C-alpha cells in the first residue's frame, strides 16, 4: 500500500463522444 | 456494444505505459451494484503488478450484469511513486436477449375512393407477435404523408393509449410533410381519414424475438501439480461443420496473478500449425496475461486438444475466473467462450437467481459472526456504518427451500438502525443464501438474531422483501430471554440490551 | 555558493586607470593579475558578491597572492563571509553525557575489545585550540588500559581533533574523559611521535570528575574502576 | 548545500510534474525518502504545478560527507514522459598544498657521475593535516631525460597546462607552444619518429 496515488485524487476519464463541437 | 442481463462476460482492459522506467502500478476495478463482479461494496478488486516500457498489459475483468439498461464500469490505476494515474468510466449496454425485428404495414388513405361520407374509418389491430420476449421494448412509429393537384385531408388518430386523440390537417401547404407520431406499446390503432386528397400511412413496428455457443465443442479444465504454486490448463475443441475449420483462434485470460509457463508455451509455439505472438519471458513465466493462439486448422472430426502449465506470482485477493474463447476466421462472431477456475466447476462466478431476477453472492461463503463479549462502543461503530442501511433484531420463523437457495424466513422485532423500509416489523423478511453456506451460517428455527446488512443486497420479490446474505450482511445470536439466566449468556444478554438501547435511542457517534 | 560580480571587476581592469590587468572568474576563484603590488603600503581590490544559493556551515576558503616568476614568495590566508535538523546531524562523532546511564556504564565494554577500536583510554583535557575550522584538544593521558600499535607514552600529551560542525563531541577543558579512539594518525614528526586521534562516531565518550568525591559520583565510578581493574588485569 | 534547479514549461496552458532525485552513499538527504520499489531508489513524489508558458522552481537541500563523491541521477516526470538528467557533484577538503620535490634519475651503468638504482619515497604526514583526508600520491616512471615532456605533449592530448600560473598574460599563450616545440626539436633532431608504433 501507500505506494500510489489516492483514489479521491484520481479522476476518471468519462467523456468520449465521436463527434462534437458542432458550431 | 451489448451484453445481456445475467450473461457471464469478460471485458478486457488494456493498460498502456508509453514510458521507460519500468513500472509498478495498481489497478482497481470499481464496485457497481448492477454487477456481480470481482468486487464488493467494501473491498474493491485490485491488482498490483509491473509493466516494462513502451509496454502493455492485459487485465481481464469478469462480470455478470444484472440490472439492465446502461451501467457504468469504472477502472482506475496509479503508478507507484509518480504523477502517472488514470481512470475510466465507460457506460455499458445491458439488454434483454433476443434479436431486433421490424414489421412494416402500409395503409392507403383515400376518403374519396374508400371512405363513407368522405369519412374513412381505418383501424389496425395490434399486429400479432409472440416470437417475442416478455416485457421487452416495442417501438412503433406511425408515419403519414399526403400524396400530390388539390388535396385536403382532415385526419384523426386514436389509441387506447390516451383519450385525447391526435389530429392532423394536410393540404397543398404541407402534403409533403413528416406526419410522425410514435407509441411504445402495440395496440389497436384508429386512423380516421375524412377529406378528399390521397395520403400514405406507414406503420413501422419494432420488437425483440428469438431462437449461445455453436460452431465449436470446447471443454476447459484446470488443476494442480506442485512446484510459488501451480496448476494445469487443458483446452479442448472441435468445429462441427462438414470439414476442418480453417484458421482458428484460441483466446485466453490468465487467472489473477497467473502466468503461462514459458517452457510449455514454447513447446506449443513450434509449428507450421500453431503460432504465438512474441512474448517476454522472466523466471520461466511469459508476460502475457492474455495469450492468443493462432492455429491453422481444427477438426470437425476428433476433439483437438492442447495444454500448458500456469504458475502463480502473488496469492492476492480473490482469484478472478479465466476466459477461453474459440473463433474461426470465417466466423468472427463466434461467441463460443467459456470460463475456468480451479475450484469453480463451470467457472461462472457465484450468483443467486430467482426468475429473471439475479443478484450477487460474494463467492466466498459467509460465516455467522460469533463472539461472546461484545464491545458496545466498537459494535456500534461497525453497525453505524456508511454502507449499512438498517439494523434489526429479529426472530427466525421458517427455513424454506427454493432452487438450491435457502430462504431463511425472518420476522422483524426491534428496529435498531431504522432501515429504508418504512416499516420492517410489518411485512415479513426473506433472507436468502445458497446451500453452500448452510453450515457456516448455521441458523436455527425460533432463535433471535441481530441482523444488519446493506440495502445493496435487496432482491425485488413479489410483495415480500428479501435480501441475500453476503460477506457483508452480519447476523448474530441474540440469546433468548430465558437463556438470559444462564452463564454462557448473561453477559451477551447485557452487552446487547445496552448496545440496543444505545443505537436505537441515539444516532451515530460521529 | 557565493558568486562574484563580474561587472565590478571589469571596471577595475578595462579602464585606463586600470588597477589590475585581467580578472578571470575561474571554477571558484577570482584570479586577478597586475604589475606590482607595492610595499610602501597596500593595494586594494574590491568587489560585490551575492548568494547564488543557500549554503550550510560554508567552510571558509582561501585567499592567496604570489609573484608570477617566483611563486616561492606566496602568502596564503583563510577567510570567510560571516563566521560560525536531523540531517544537519551529520554523523561525525558522538559523546554520551548522562554520567551513569546504567544501561551502559555497567555493560561489558564489549565494544572495547571489539577488533575495531584500537585505542580506548582515560585522559584529561588541558588545551582547547580552534583555528580555521580546526578544533584540537591537547589532552594529558591518564589510565591507559589498552595499548594498540602507536603506544601513547603515558606521560605524553595526545591531541584530539574534530571541527565545529559537531555538537555531541564537545569536551570540558580539564575534565577527565574516557574516550574510545577507533582512529589513529601516528605522525613520526622527527623529534618524537605524537598521535592525533580524530573523533568519529562508533567512538565513545564518558566522564567522571576529580578534585574530590561528589555523592552520586561514586556510583558510576564504581563501574569505571571495576571494568578498569577487570580488563587491565585481563578481561580479554 | 542547497541545489537549485528550474523546470520550464513552454506549452500552451498549465502543466504538472514530479522531480525526484536519486540519493547516493555519500550524501545525507535530510528525508528518509529513500523508498526502494521494484529495483529503484528515489525521492518522494513532489507534485508541483507549473503555470502556462512559464517556469517553476525546484530545490533539494543536501550535504555530502564523502570527499569528492559524485554523480546524481535527477529525474522529472511529466504528463509527457520521464527525463533522467544526470549530474555530477564535486566535493572537497579545506586548504590544499602539494609537496613533490621528489624524483630520481635512475641510471644503471653510471653514465652520469654516479650509478643510481634505488630511491625511497618516505611517508610524511604533515602535521597541520586535515582529518580523514587521504594523503594522495601520484607515481610516474618515464623513458628518457626528456620523458615527462613527451608524455605530457602526447598525453591527455591537450596543449596541457604543464605549469599552474593563471592564463592571463601573453607569455601564457606562448608557453602553450614550448612543450610541443621542444618535444619536436627533439623528436626530429635526434631522429626518433620510429618511437611511435603508430
Ligand atoms: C468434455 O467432458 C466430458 C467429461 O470428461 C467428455 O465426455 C465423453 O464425451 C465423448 C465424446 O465427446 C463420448 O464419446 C464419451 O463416451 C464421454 N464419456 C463417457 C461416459 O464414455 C467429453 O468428450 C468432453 N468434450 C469434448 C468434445 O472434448
Ligand atoms: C542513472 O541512470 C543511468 C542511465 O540513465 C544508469 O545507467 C545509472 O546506472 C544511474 N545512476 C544512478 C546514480 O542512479
Amino acid at each position: 500500500e501507500d505506494g500510489f496515488i489516492a483514489d479521491s485524487d484520481i479522476i476518471s476519464r468519462s467523456d468520449f463522444p465521436k463527434s462534437w463541437l458542432w458550431l | 456494444y451489448s451484453v445481456v442481463k445475467n450473461e457471464q462476460v469478460e471485458i478486457r482492459a488494456i493498460l498502456h505505459n508509453y514510458v521507460n522506467e519500468d513500472i509498478y502500478v495498481r489497478v482497481e476495478l470499481l464496485y457497481n451494484p448492477a454487477f456481480c463482479s470481482a468486487s464488493t461494496k467494501g473491498q474493491r478488486y485490485r491488482q498490483q503488478f509491473p509493466i516494462k516500457a513502451l509496454s502493455s498489459r492485459a487485465v481481464p475483468f469478469v462480470i455478470v450484469p444484472l440490472e439492465q439498461g446502461l451501467h457504468d464500469v469504472e477502472i482506475k490505476a496509479s503508478v507507484q511513486e509518480a504523477l502517472w494515474s488514470d481512470g475510466v468510466r465507460k457506460k455499458l449496454k445491458v439488454v434483454p436477449e433476443g434479436v431486433q425485428k421490424s414489421i412494416v404495414t402500409i395503409v392507403k388513405l383515400d376518403p374519396r375512393a374508400k371512405g363513407v361520407g368522405g369519412t374513412q374509418l381505418e383501424v389496425i389491430k395490434a399486429r400479432k407477435l409472440d416470437d417475442r420476449v416478455p416485457d421487452t421494448e416495442i417501438e412503433t412509429k406511425i408515419i403519414i404523408q399526403g400524396d400530390p393537384k388539390d388535396l385536403n385531408l382532415d385526419i384523426t388518430i386514436e389509441l387506447p393509449d390516451r383519450e385525447v386523440p391526435i389530429r392532423y390537417r394536410i393540404n397543398y401547404e404541407n402534403a409533403l410533410l413528416a406526419r410522425t407520431v410514435e407509441t411504445k406499446l402495440n395496440q389497436d390503432i384508429t386512423v380516421t381519414a375524412s377529406g378528399d386528397g390521397k395520403a400514405t400511412m406507414t406503420i413501422l413496428t419494432f420488437y425483440n424475438a428469438q431462437l449461445v455457443c455453436n460452431k465449436f465443442h470446447l471443454n476447459v479444465s484446470v488443476e494442480n501439480i506442485h512446484l510459488k504454486g501451480a496448476l494445469m490448463l487443458k483446452i479442448c475443441t472441435r468445429y462441427l461443420g462438414e470439414v476442418d475449420s480453417t484458421m482458428t483462434i484460441i483466446d485466453i485470460s490468465m487467472l489473477t496473478g497467473f502466468l503461462p509457463d514459458a517452457e510449455d508455451l514454447t513447446r506449443l509455439s513450434k509449428g507450421v500449425d500453431r503460432y504465438i505472438s512474441r512474448y517476454e519471458v522472466d523466471n520461466n513465466m511469459a508476460q502475457k496475461v492474455a495469450v492468443i493462439i493462432y492455429l491453422n486448422k481444427v477438426s470437425h472430426s476428433e476433439d483437438e486438444c492442447l495444454h500448458f502449465k500456469i504458475l502463480k506470482h502473488f496469492e492476492v485477493g480473490f482469484i478472478q475466473p479465466g476466459s477461453v474463447k474459440v473463433y474461426s476466421y470465417y466466423n468472427l462472431d463466434e461467441k463460443c467462450t467459456k470460463f475456468y477456475h480451479p475450484d469453480k466447476g463451470t467457472g461462472l462466478l457465484n450468483k443467486i437467481c430467482i426468475g429473471n431476477v439475479c443478484r450477487c453472492a460474494g463467492e466466498t461463503c459467509s460465516s455467522l459472526n460469533h463472539q461472546e463479549r461484545i464491545d458496545v462502543p466498537l459494535q456500534i461503530e461497525k453497525a453505524c456504518e456508511t454502507n449499512v442501511d438498517y439494523v434489526y433484531k429479529t426472530k427466525l420463523l421458517r427455513i424454506e427451500e427454493q432452487d438450491g437457495n435457502d430462504i431463511y424466513v425472518m420476522d422483524v422485532l426491534e428496529v435498531i438502525k431504522q432501515g429504508t423500509d418504512e416499516n420492517p416489523r410489518a411485512k415479513t423478511h426473506q433472507y436468502i443464501s445458497q446451500r453452500k453456506c448452510q453450515e457456516a451460517l448455521n441458523l436455527k428455527v425460533n432463535d433471535d438474531y441481530l441482523i444488519w446488512g446493506s440495502r445493496s443486497d435487496l432482491l425485488p420479490t413479489k410483495d415480500k422483501i428479501s435480501y441475500i446474505i453476503t460477506k457483508n450482511t452480519w447476523i448474530e445470536r441474540w440469546p433468548h430471554e430465558d437463556e438470559c439466566q444462564e452463564e454462557e449468556f448473561q453477559k451477551l444478554c447485557d452487552d446487547f440490551a445496552q448496545f440496543s438501547y444505545t443505537l436505537t435511542e441515539f444516532g451515530c457517534p460521529t | 555558493g557565493i558568486s562574484a560580480n563580474e561587472e565590478d571587476l571589469k571596471a577595475l581592469v578595462e579602464g585606463v586607470d586600470q588597477l589590475f590587468t585581467d580578472y578571470q572568474i575561474k571554477d571558484g576563484h577570482v584570479i586577478l593579475q597586475l604589475n606590482s603590488i607595492p610595499s610602501s603600503d597596500f593595494l586594494c581590490v574590491r568587489f560585490r558578491i551575492f548568494e547564488l544559493f543557500e549554503v550550510g556551515f560554508l567552510s571558509p576558503a582561501t585567499f592567496t597572492v604570489y609573484e608570477y616568476h617566483r611563486p616561492d614568495k606566496q602568502c596564503t590566508m583563510f577567510y570567510s563571509t560571516s563566521n560560525i535538523c536531523k540531517c544537519v546531524e551529520a554523523d561525525c562523532g558522538q559523546m554520551q553525557e548522562e554520567l551513569d546511564l546504567t544501561i551502559s556504564a555497567e555493560t561489558r565494554k564489549q565494544t572495547a575489545c571489539k577488533p575495531e577500536i584500537a585505542y580506548a583510554y582515560k585522559v584529561s583535557i588541558t588545551s582547547i585550540t580552534v583555528e580555521n575550522v580546526f578544533v584540537k584538544y591537547k589532552a594529558t593521558l591518564l589510565d591507559i588500559y589498552k595499548t594498540g600499535e602507536a603506544v601513547a607514552e603515558k606521560d605524553s600529551e595526545i591531541t584530539f581533533i574534530k571541527k565545529v560542525t559537531c555538537t555531541n563531541a564537545e569536551l570540558v577543558k580539564g575534565r577527565q574523559y574516557l574516550i574510545m579512539g577507533k582512529e589513529a594518525l601516528q605522525i613520526k614528526y622527527n623529534f618524537s611521535f605524537r598521535y592525533i586521534y580524530p573523533l568519529d562516531s562508533l567512538t565513545w565518550i564518558e566522564y567522571w570528575p576529580r578534585d574530590t568525591t561528589c555523592s552520586s559520583c561514586q556510583a558510576f565510578l564504581a563501574n569505571l574502576d571495576e571494568f578498569a581493574e577487570d580488563i587491565f588485569l585481563n578481561g580479554c | 548545500i542547497q541545489l537549485k534547479g528550474t523546470v520550464y514549461n513552454y506549452r500552451t496552458s498549465g502543466m504538472q510534474f514530479c522531480v525526484k532525485m536519486s540519493a547516493v552513499e555519500g550524501i545525507c538527504t535530510s528525508e528518509s525518502p529513500v523508498i526502494d520499489h521494484q529495483g529503484t531508489k528515489s525521492s518522494k513524489c513532489v507534485r508541483q504545478k507549473v503555470e502556462g508558458s512559464s517556469s517553476h522552481l525546484v530545490t533539494f537541500t543536501v550535504l555530502p560527507l564523502e570527499i569528492g563523491l559524485h554523480n546524481i541521477n535527477f529525474s522529472l516526470e511529466t504528463w509527457f514522459g520521464k527525463e533522467i538528467l544526470v549530474k555530477t557533484l564535486r566535493v572537497v577538503p579545506e586548504g590544499v598544498k602539494r609537496e613533490s620535490y621528489s624524483g630520481v634519475t635512475l641510471d644503471p651503468r653510471g653514465i652520469y657521475g654516479t650509478i643510481s638504482r634505488r630511491k625511497e619515497f618516505p611517508y610524511r604526514i604533515p602535521l597541520d593535516l586535515v582529518p580523514k583526508t587521504e594523503i594522495k600520491r601520484i607515481l610516474s616512471v618515464k623513458g628518457l631525460l626528456v620523458g615527462e615532456i613527451l608524455s605530457a605533449v602526447l598525453s591527455q592530448e591537450g596543449i596541457n597546462i604543464l605549469t599552474h600560473l593563471p592564463k592571463g598574460s601573453a607569455e601564457a599563450e606562448l608557453m602553450s607552444v614550448v612543450p610541443v616545440f621542444y618535444v619536436f626539436h627533439y623528436l626530429e633532431t635526434g631522429n626518433h619518429w620510429n618511437i611511435f608504433h603508430s
